[PDB]
């Protein structure tokens, strides 16, 4: 399972079993056995607009 | 009728199983090095994980 999204830069700690956060609990929230990997990379040149 | 203390056998018998009960169910209180002694708490104090 492959899940992508954009996220504000401070709460990418909020992405991990057993966590509370804005998102983490009203957006996304993952199992605390969760097994797998989490990719997290910048995109200030794309995902920014002056 | 009048001496005590000559069946000390069965009172003895008695004695240990009435101890033994009320220990084991005296170790309940202790903390076994956790925060608390009451699942209650430790569980509306913190979070799962």
């Amino acid at each position: 399972y492959a899940d992508s999204f954009v996220i504000r830069g401070d709460e990418v700690r909020q992405i991990a079993p057993g966590q509370t956060g804005t998102i983490a609990d009203y957006n996304y929230k993952l199992p605390d056995d969760f097994t797998g990997c989490v990719i997290a990379w910048n995109s200030n040149n794309l995902d920014s607009k002056v | 009728s009048s001496t005590a203390s000559a069946l000390g056998k069965l009172q003895d018998v008695v004695n240990q199983n009435a101890q033994a009960l009320n220990t084991l169910v005296k170790q309940l209180s202790s903390n076994f090095g956790a925060i608390s002694s009451v699942l209650n708490d430790i569980l509306s104090r913190l979070d799962p994980p």
